[PDB]
RNA sequence: AAUUCCUUGUCGGGUAAGUUCCGACCUGCACGAAUGGCGUAACGACUUCUCAACUGUCUCAACCAUAGACUCGGCGAAAU
RNA sequence: GAGUGAGAAUGCAGGCAUGAGUAGCGAUUAGGCAAGUGAGAACCUUGCCCGCCGAAAGACCAAGGGUUCCUGGGCCAGGCCAGUCCGCCCAGGGUGAGUCGGGACCUAAGGCGAGGCCGACAGGCGUAGUCGAUGGACAACGGGUUGAUAUUCCCGUACCCGUGUAUGUGCGUCCAUGAUGAAUCAGCGGUACUAACCAUCCAAAACCACCGUGACCGCACCUUUCGGGGUGUGGCGUUGGUGGGGCUGCAUGGGACCUUCGUUGGUAGUAGUCAAGCGAUGGGGUGACGCAGGAAGGUAGCCGUACCGGUCAGUGGUAAUACCGGGGUAAGCCUGUAGGGAGUCAGAUAGGUAAAUCCGUCUGGCAUAUAUCCUGAGAGGUGAUGCAUAGCCGAGUGAGGCGAAUUCGGUGAUCCUAUGCUGCCGAGAAAAGCCUCUAGCGAGGACAUACACGGCCCGUACCCCAAACCAACACAGGUGGUCAGGUAGAGAAUACUAAGGCGUACGAGUGAACUAUGGUUAAGGAACUCGGCAAAAUGCCCCCGUAACUUCGGGAGAAGGGGGACCCACAUGGCGUGUAAGCCUUUACGGCCCAAGCGUGAGUGGGUGGCACAAACCAGUGAGAAGCGACUGUUUACUAAAAACACAGGUCCGUGCGAAGUCGCAAGACGAUGUAUACGGACUGACGCCUGCCCGGUGCUGGAAGGUUAAGAGGACCCG
RNA sequence: UCUACCCAUGGCCAGGGUGAAGCGCGGGUAAGACCGCGUGGAGGCCCGAACCCACUUAGGUUGAAGACUGAGGGGAUGAG
RNA sequence: CUGCUGUGAAUCUGCCGGGACCACCCGGUAAGCCUGAAUACUUCCCAGUGACCGAUAGCGGAUUAGUACCGUGAGGGAAU
């Protein structure tokens, strides 16, 4: 009777895996942020 | 000693445990214990490098003086002989008469109240630690150094020892517990006598769970792999590997020591293989 | 024989009737000694054979209730 | 000059048909009536019933959600129907902290990481550090109040950090007072790191003798006389191997010439130092840790009761004799019980980065102390002339006012003492905090009293086993923690119930076939079928009694047989508890014993009722063989749970140590704070008896006289 | 953020059986062995809820659900 | 012409090039450095033009447009 779906929300973990600071510390993340800014997203990152 | 378990369960049928008979205390010394955690067999990349390592009871480190070099001429009566999770041998808490406590590997037949002394003028009562220069050629020694100052590295597992065959110039020719004869700088420091707890290799661990308490995980073998996981995997039904035996990464059985090692000038004879 | 094609091999047991089963025989198509061989108490939601008890599994089906089906009002799809 | 012509691309978009007014309208609880509201009511409001949950379908949270909460209004969309209602729409309102949960405190796994090392660059790791709770430290409880918050507001009583002021004891810098340990002059005795010196381990360059040649030959010489070859001694000569000699040469340890450390006649406790207080970022102790298993002492809770307040429930009896309801109250501050733990005093002493009077260590004197200290459930007091409560009232929309008794027991924890105690091996975080010592800072400072103050930032509404989170839905699925009434009962199972909460969102009918889910079934009893699939059956407690086989543990609840209800008596019995009465003593928060009071099985004999006495619900079918795997375990999320994997045991191979192996370009890491009784790899797979032959092939390991072979050295000879 | 394995730090596991070593007593033994009795509380022990699984079957199979439900089923102090 | 490695001279009757190489002729003067113009492009601003589209077209976007929404996330992405 297992019915556990894949998405389990957690605000802190979502921040520490997808957040602004983690996107910035690396190089591909800064690329992603610049790309999203150029596209026009109102939300660059989690 | 060894005490056997009554077959009250299928998991105790042939098992046995140690008689912790030399264990005089059941609690370590507080000021000589460091935090120790488990690594899972995983290195600085987080990846498994040695397989079959995990679970296992929590243990803490006891600080052993493998480098018994600063207490020369200062006696130390044995305080306690106690357990250690990180060795096969027990450990002995030494009470140096200057007022300082240390841990050593307990030799065979070491008792409480035994005076242990260090230095070139130390006697050859088991337990005493002194340079290879000063032990007569023919003593049975344990916990010997490889380089003069590096601390004990050789013959420190439980029940083993090294026979000092002789001395030539500034080298001492002495045989490993493996049967190999090696030559070590005569300025190295050694401890006299065999290692205790010699019976610990006679004990049946009984059940898979008991060996899992030790930090050991199940070993799957290649013949039941798939050819993508092991060179031995594949085939329909049981196979012998269909191939000369190899490691998971393809390497064949054979000598594996690095040729032309700098220490290869210090090995008189290598070890025997099966006669 | 988790292995035997030939094969439902042969003999006994078991059934009223035995191609499975059990005990043996050896003509081992094409067992065999750590890809272990032969036994083995305990264990098994394992595979197989049997007895007792028990029964709608069956001879052979009947009846009762509830949810649907069915009728009335409301909303109201679908693959094709 | 063309984006120039569609009917097909299981073509793309939009609008609309066919099925069709058809299926469905989302569990296993279930609704009814009276009244109200309103245009309209099965569904909304109110009352009275009935039913369901009740280890939840109740109460409170975390995560997640985000305004869904309250009030007023609404009824177009949403709600699987309607809707006056709504978790839906609209507007306004609502979340109050020194003590709760976090930060301002501390660290773990880990993350990042000044310099750093590594790497063509991009980058990889990482030191010091600094973050990082799921853990450690740290001060508040009961009642009341709003439509909506409540250890937050208020009331009552507390506790914890700072701060200022006034007063009190009162050590002190100065005086002065003690304690004080010295040194120099010079007389000295060893203790000295310092030659030269001695013993020890090893061989500097080295001979002798026994025994052989790595190849040549002179050989005892042998074999078809000599084909090949070769057992064996010798010289040229050593792959040379072995046992001998002391000076000798190196290093290791030792006293001693050398210095220094201690001793004193007089001058000179002169001069200096300690004796208030704060004291580390340094030293140390603690913090500080597992699992299982009781027993004992408690309290909560529950069940009765003295006492209190009341009822008459339109029935045959029942007026107090019966029935119903009360039979309450925290932290804190006192006291220090049951339990549990603990020697004390002095001297010397680098071992603790320096110093320690602290800690370790070694010595010594005392009595095992009902002493003393620490801790510690609970009882008791106080908190509390307060607060709350069964009720009672005028008197209604209900705001309000008054308010009795509260005593003894039984039972009893999964909660507390308890971070205890006892066993066991698998041998069980860190840091701050706190305490302590000196380094140091120091002329003031310590404890107390009274008054007046400062106590920061973030969350707090509401849901939270759910129509408010994860599931596209108001979805039969999923979701961590706390609390745990009664009666049967071993029980947190099951049946029924209390408090509390629901009746959850299509209905009303109707004896069709058929499907699903339950029930019963004459006679037979596996005749069914691939197969006893599915159902049926056994099922509990107590006595009696149990096989082959066995590894001596088991098999075993083997198998099998008898009893079980209610009343009475034995019985004012026995047992637990325990008041009085009494006994005993360190005299008390004592122990012993026990009438009473309460609670409570077991049998024994007699009787009684029924078809039936473990009456419902709950709750093993058993026996005999064979194959495989020994065993408990693991596995193809979503057709395979198995004999397959694992396993404890066995062997083989590798590895002498930043090992081997593995991750990396490297540095580096794991292996392992391990060291051959260890670690990695391969096969086998508890146990018992054993494991034959083949080394030709292919690998592995080892060896070298030859054959063959790269780059590199060579450049004769030839050509321009 | 599902899942596989590991690392740190926490929590949970109703109720009831069995009765290991160890200790103590006695018997027996030149002395043992051993037995009977007790205390004792072991175990990848047993029965069995919470919890975790997923063996059988029936239903579902334009579902209530893109893997569920009902009735039984295995583990349940541990490789949980 | 040029990179890594090894070897490694001459200062002008030198040294380099002229498609292996040599001789002769010719051209030049390496191992030092600066350098405008003519050439490439358009985030942005101004002004224009089109035998360009005209709301399923033209930008994904004439309107909430990188919006709503879908995804853990990179990202995908409307209709009016
Ligand atoms: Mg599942
Ligand atoms: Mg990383
Ligand atoms: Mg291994
Ligand atoms: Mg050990
Ligand atoms: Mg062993
Ligand atoms: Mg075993
Ligand atoms: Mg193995
Ligand atoms: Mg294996
Ligand atoms: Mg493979
Ligand atoms: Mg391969
Ligand atoms: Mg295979
Ligand atoms: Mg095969
Ligand atoms: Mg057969
Ligand atoms: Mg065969
Ligand atoms: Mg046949
Ligand atoms: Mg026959
Ligand atoms: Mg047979
Ligand atoms: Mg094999
Ligand atoms: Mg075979
Ligand atoms: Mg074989
Ligand atoms: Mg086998
Ligand atoms: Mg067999
Ligand atoms: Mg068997
Ligand atoms: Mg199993
Ligand atoms: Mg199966
Ligand atoms: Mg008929
Ligand atoms: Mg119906
Ligand atoms: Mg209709
Ligand atoms: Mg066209
Ligand atoms: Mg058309
Ligand atoms: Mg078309
Ligand atoms: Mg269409
Ligand atoms: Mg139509
Ligand atoms: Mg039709
Ligand atoms: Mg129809
Ligand atoms: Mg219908
Ligand atoms: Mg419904
Ligand atoms: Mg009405
Ligand atoms: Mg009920
Ligand atoms: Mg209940
Ligand atoms: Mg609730
Ligand atoms: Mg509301
Ligand atoms: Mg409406
Ligand atoms: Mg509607
Ligand atoms: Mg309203
Ligand atoms: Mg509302
Ligand atoms: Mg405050
Ligand atoms: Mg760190
Ligand atoms: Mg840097
Ligand atoms: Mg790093
Ligand atoms: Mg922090
Ligand atoms: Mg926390
Ligand atoms: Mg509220
Ligand atoms: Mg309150
Ligand atoms: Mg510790
Ligand atoms: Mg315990
Ligand atoms: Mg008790
Ligand atoms: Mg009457
Ligand atoms: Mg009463
Ligand atoms: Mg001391
Ligand atoms: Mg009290
Ligand atoms: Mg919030
Ligand atoms: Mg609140
Ligand atoms: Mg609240
Ligand atoms: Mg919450
Ligand atoms: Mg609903
Ligand atoms: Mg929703
Ligand atoms: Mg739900
Ligand atoms: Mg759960
Ligand atoms: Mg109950
Ligand atoms: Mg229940
Ligand atoms: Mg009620
Ligand atoms: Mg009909
Ligand atoms: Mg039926
Ligand atoms: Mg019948
Ligand atoms: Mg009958
Ligand atoms: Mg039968
Ligand atoms: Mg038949
Ligand atoms: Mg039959
Ligand atoms: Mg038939
Ligand atoms: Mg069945
Ligand atoms: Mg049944
Ligand atoms: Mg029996
Ligand atoms: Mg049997
Ligand atoms: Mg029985
Ligand atoms: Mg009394
Ligand atoms: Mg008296
Ligand atoms: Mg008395
Ligand atoms: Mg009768
Ligand atoms: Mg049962
Ligand atoms: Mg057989
Ligand atoms: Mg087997
Ligand atoms: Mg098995
Ligand atoms: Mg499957
Ligand atoms: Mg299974
Ligand atoms: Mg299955
Ligand atoms: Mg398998
Ligand atoms: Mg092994
Ligand atoms: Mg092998
Ligand atoms: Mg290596
Ligand atoms: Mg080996
Ligand atoms: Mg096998
Ligand atoms: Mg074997
Ligand atoms: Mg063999
Ligand atoms: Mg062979
Ligand atoms: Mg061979
Ligand atoms: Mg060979
Ligand atoms: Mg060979
Ligand atoms: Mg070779
Ligand atoms: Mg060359
Ligand atoms: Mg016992
Ligand atoms: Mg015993
Ligand atoms: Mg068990
Ligand atoms: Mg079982
Ligand atoms: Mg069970
Ligand atoms: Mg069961
Ligand atoms: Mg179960
Ligand atoms: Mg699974
Ligand atoms: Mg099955
Ligand atoms: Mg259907
Ligand atoms: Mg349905
Ligand atoms: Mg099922
Ligand atoms: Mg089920
Ligand atoms: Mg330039
Ligand atoms: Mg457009
Ligand atoms: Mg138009
Ligand atoms: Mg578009
Ligand atoms: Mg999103």
């Amino acid at each position: 009777a297992k019915g556990k779906r894949t998405f389990q929300p957690n605000n802190r973990r979502r921040a520490r895996v997808h957040g602004f600071r983690l996107r910035m510390r690396t190089r591909a993340g800064r690329a992603i942020v610049a790309n999203r800014r150029s596209k026009g997203r109102r939300a660059l990152t989690a | 000693g060894i005490r056997k378990y009554k077959p009250t369960t299928p998991g105790r049928r042939g098992a046995s445990v140690s008689d912790f008979a030399e264990i005089t205390r059941s609690t370590p010394e507080k000021s000589l214990v460091r935090p120790l955690h488990g690594k899972g067999g995983r290195n600085a990349h987080g990846r498994i490098t040695t397989r079959h390592k995990g679970g296992g009871h929590k243990r803490a480190y006891r600080v052993i003086d493998f480098r018994r070099h600063d207490k020369d001429g200062v006696n130390a009566k044995v305080a306690h002989i106690e357990y250690d999770p990180n060795r096969t041998a027990n450990i002995a808490l030494l009470h140096y008469l200057d007022g300082e406590k240390r841990y050593i590997i307990a030799p065979q037949g070491l008792k409480q109240g035994d005076v242990i002394e260090s230095g070139a003028n130390a006697d050859i009562k088991p337990g005493n630690n002194l340079p290879l220069r000063n032990i007569p050629a023919g003593t049975v020694i344990h916990a010997v150094e490889l380089r003069p100052g590096g601390g004990a590295k050789l013959a420190r597992s439980a029940g083993v020892s090294i026979q000092l065959l002789g001395k030539e110039g500034t080298y001492a020719a002495l045989r490993m517990p493996s049967g190999e004869i090696r030559r070590v700088d005569v300025r190295c420091r050694a401890t006299v006598g065999e290692v205790g707890n010699a019976e610990q290799s006679n004990i049946n661990w009984g059940k898979a769970g008991r060996m899992r308490w030790k930090g050991k995980r199940p070993t799957v073998r290649g013949v039941v792999m798939n050819p993508v996981d092991h060179p031995h995997g594949g085939g329909e039904g049981k196979t012998s590997g269909g191939r000369h035996p190899v490691s998971p990464w393809g390497k064949p059985e054979g000598r594996t020591r690095k040729p032309n090692k700098p220490s290869d000038k210090l090995i008189v004879r290598r070890r025997r293989t099966g006669k």
